[PDB]
């Protein structure tokens, strides 16, 4: 989509966080903003850069 | 650096120069596959969240 991912007002997902919910990629290599729910969404591992 | 600026709120004498070197963080230690620390880790994102 060219995004980190946006969920819809349903719940709808997009971008890298949908694709590593339906498992498509194993990873999601990007400079993710580590949020609040997007630890809800998938786990995280440390950030590499603070 | 903490330890530091407890110390400068009743310490005007001295000044503290420059900023920190290194990023090195103190976190709550937890046992190995303790179930409840999602529980901790939602909580404090929700927390500083809140500030």
């Amino acid at each position: 989509d060219g995004k980190y991912g946006a969920q819809d007002d349903k719940g709808q997902w997009n971008g890298m966080v949908k694709e590593l919910i339906d498992h498509k990629a194993d990873l999601a290599v990007a400079p993710l903003t580590i949020t609040h729910v997007r630890e809800k969404a998938i786990d995280f591992s440390k950030p590499f850069m603070t | 650096s903490t330890t530091i600026e407890y110390i400068t709120q009743r310490n005007c004498n001295l000044t503290q120069i420059g900023g920190l070197i290194d990023s090195k963080g103190y976190g709550i230690g937890t046992p190995m596959g303790s179930p409840y620390r999602d529980k901790i880790t939602i909580a404090i994102l929700q927390l500083q969240e809140e500030d």
